[PDB]
């Protein structure tokens, strides 16, 4: 049920960040340990707060004309983890007393914060056929 | 099934309050309680002990037995601060409903209803359903509802309480035939000289599957295609699949299909060569 | 000693401020009472500050490819401001006895900055060939 | 010539302390000071007391004489937290001189030079000379240097301090004559039509004059033409001069001139009409 969500609006973000300002913080609810556990602990929780996060993004622009616009791409890569978050939701395991804590609110700056995408993107594209079953536990 | 000593189908208590259940049975196993984001905590007490209760431990509580029965209450725990519970995103699919999942620690308010984030006026078709414990319902989505930003509100005392943004987001059911287009209907060229023919694919979604064909004994399939995807528009999703085949041959000559096919219908444009 | 400051490149504004968040807020030491006081009470004053924010907010920015890019935008609004400096540089009057005090730090909005700037702008434009006899009163709030 | 009581060139008060500054003369007329930013504070007393002294009083403070003679002393306020007086932009001509205006308010430091605002190394060719009582000089400067950002540096009993960031903007040296260019060569119509040429003037300054001519019995100047001005680069200006006639005649005939002309040389490019 889930098709191609991930284009090549994704490379547009280089071009995106250099034209937002680098000391410009991007709220977005950071699942603790993302960069050390495993895709399949974080991936569904962040591509979540993406999804949020690139909305509100989305809300501090207006759409002016054709031309390559932050709103422009901004939309179209929240389109892209929209997609991710509905195709996160048919692999949705069967919870069973699970309950550790919410994800801590952090600020990032456009270069952070869309490192942060891109991995996910990545960490998404490899999510398909590989060996996961390692439970998500402190290490 | 199992007996919650708070004797009562709803429970109604005060944030930074304790809070505490107790369920006896000789069978008893263990308490689940649902979270706001789909999550189940556990406790293997009778008695459930929250000291400083927090909003968000408001939902329902469920014994569970051994025998295989269950009883539940719910619980709302009531914060001035709080009066709707957010934190996720408003996904909802095309003809089908939407729940904008604001829940509210205080069911001694009047008026929960939906009303558009910015104030202005909601689609004159749109109809909502409201829901204490789970939060406020879109019957039948449309296309049109893509982006709507919409705010729970509640009136508290006379006052009125608005909840965070909730922009809808909704994923479009599938009922069309795609669209292929390619630009030249015929072509040819000498052998050693490399040709490309790029087709083009029009859908709403990124669910469309696209190929190219070599049909001259039987329309085969190619593997040496280039992807391109695009999202347009809203609903305007776009991939132009490009076929190269270098140095070409006698062997490389013929009708070509590109073809693509949804889950309603499918759709195809042949373009010729000869080489 | 003082040309076309001015070029159409501010007609690139509303483009820039639609292609900047909404809440990101633009640090420049306001001269308290520029609504209200004449054009020269605070002409020169604000034009410096306006050319310390736009370098500061240029260093926020990289230049990416031919695309009108923010950098692009900003890079030239700095260039017109900064010419402006100078071209009060040359009509700066010779001081005795004051100094009320300092500009107030302040940050705004894009919409609200460069509301701003080109009122600095038009003021410079009537700044040539006018009368300057008014006060620089604050009494003088019912607008003048 | 007046007695300033502090007999000393130099004086070095505390931030905090009081400061007062005496001259004697039967002929006094009033004290002066140069505040960082060019302003003349005036004091019509013998006697200069200043309570609390601040930072921003450092300078050079001139006793006046009605014969019109003057004593100079300059002070010193000392101030540990705001070591250098920052506040002004950075300006310079080419091939001239650029003042990083950033006094000190304690001149017993060392090393006090220039250092390039984030720690990189500066241009090979860039030379400085340091003024404790103006700031440092940057000599000779360059158009590779334009927007170059500088802190000043000093180190105050071993330790290292910086000053707020200078980014130096540079004033072309004109030394180039300026570009000339239009469209066509010749061009007619005939009467009633309208016509219109678009003239593009090219230099490294705003400073340059650019014109329409009619030349039939000699050059003559029109007004009516729009103005667009653009800047394309770091000394790349350009203008676009258009000359509109509404309704052609047989009076508005002949070879017209666009002249433009620096302080160093001038340009021209003419166009034919007739009609
Ligand atoms: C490529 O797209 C083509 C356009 O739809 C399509 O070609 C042929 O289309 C016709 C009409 O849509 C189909 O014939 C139908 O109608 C006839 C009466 O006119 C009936 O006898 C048939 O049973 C059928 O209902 C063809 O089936 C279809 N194929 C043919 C023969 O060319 C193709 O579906 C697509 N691929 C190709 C070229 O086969
Ligand atoms: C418009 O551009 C014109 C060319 O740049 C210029 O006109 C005259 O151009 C001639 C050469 O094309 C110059 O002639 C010089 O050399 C000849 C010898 O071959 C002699 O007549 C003199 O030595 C002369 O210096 C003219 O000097 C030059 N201008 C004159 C005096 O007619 C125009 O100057 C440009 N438009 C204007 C007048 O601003
Ligand atoms: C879109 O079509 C493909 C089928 O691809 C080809 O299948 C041939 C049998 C014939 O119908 C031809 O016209 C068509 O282009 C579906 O995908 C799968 O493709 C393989 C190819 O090896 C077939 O063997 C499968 O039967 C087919 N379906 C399965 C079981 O995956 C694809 O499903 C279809 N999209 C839909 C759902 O409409
Ligand atoms: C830049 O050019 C302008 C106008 O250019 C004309 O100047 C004439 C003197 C003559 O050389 C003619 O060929 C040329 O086209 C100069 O400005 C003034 O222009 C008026 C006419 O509009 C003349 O009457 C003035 O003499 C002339 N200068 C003065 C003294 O005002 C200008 O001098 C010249 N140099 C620059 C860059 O300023």
């Amino acid at each position: 049920i889930c098709g191609n969500p991930v284009t090549d609006n994704v490379k547009d973000i280089t071009k995106l960040v250099a034209n937002l300002p680098n000391d410009y913080m991007i709220t977005l609810n950071y699942v603790a340990g993302m960069d050390v556990l495993p895709s399949h602990c974080w991936l569904r929780d962040m591509v979540i707060q993406l999804s949020l996060s690139l909305t509100t993004l989305l809300d501090k622009f207006s759409n002016i004309s054709e031309g390559l616009s932050n709103y422009s791409i901004i939309d179209k890569l929240g389109k892209i983890v929209d997609d991710l978050v509905l195709c996160m939701e048919e692999n949705a395991p069967k919870n069973i007393k699970e309950s550790p804590k919410r994800p801590e609110t952090r600020s990032f700056t456009p270069e952070e914060f869309f490192s942060i995408f891109n991995r996910s993107i990545d960490a998404f594209k490899d999510f398909m056929v590989a060996s996961d079953t390692s439970d998500c536990v402190l290490s | 099934p199992p007996s919650i000593h708070p004797a009562q189908s709803e429970l109604i208590v005060e944030a930074g309050d304790t809070l505490s259940l107790t369920c006896i049975d000789p069978d008893f196993v263990r308490w689940t309680f649902k979270t706001y984001f789909n999550e189940m905590v556990e406790n293997k007490k009778n008695e459930w002990i929250q000291e400083k209760a927090e909003a968000t431990r408001t939902g329902t509580y469920t014994c569970s037995n051994s025998n295989g029965l269950t009883s539940s209450i719910y619980v709302f725990v009531r914060d001035p601060a709080k009066l709707f519970l957010v934190g996720l995103p408003l996904f909802g699919k095309e003809d089908s409903d939407a729940l904008v999942r604001c829940p509210l620690t205080d069911p001694q308010v009047s008026q929960y209803s939906l009303i558009e984030c910015d104030g202005k006026s909601l689609p004159t078709d749109l109809t909502f359903v409201p829901n204490p414990k789970a939060g406020i319902t879109i019957k039948n989505v449309k296309r049109a509802y893509h982006r709507l930003c919409v705010r729970c509100a509640a009136q508290r005392d006379g006052t009125w309480l608005h909840s965070d943004k909730f922009t809808l987001k909704v994923r479009e059911a599938i009922k069309a035939i795609p669209v292929v287009s390619v630009p030249e209907t015929s072509h040819l060229l000498k052998k050693g000289d490399t040709f490309t023919v790029v087709c083009t694919i029009k859908d709403v979604s990124t669910s469309v599957n696209s190929m190219w064909l070599k049909m001259n004994p039987q329309p085969q399939h190619i593997a040496q295609v280039k992807h391109n995807s695009w999202h347009r528009g809203d609903f305007n999703y776009e991939r132009q699949e490009t076929l190269t085949i270098s140095s070409a041959r006698v062997d490389d000559s013929g009708v070509f299909m590109c073809y693509a096919n949804n889950t309603f219908g499918s759709a195809n444009v042949t373009t010729t060569l000869k080489v």
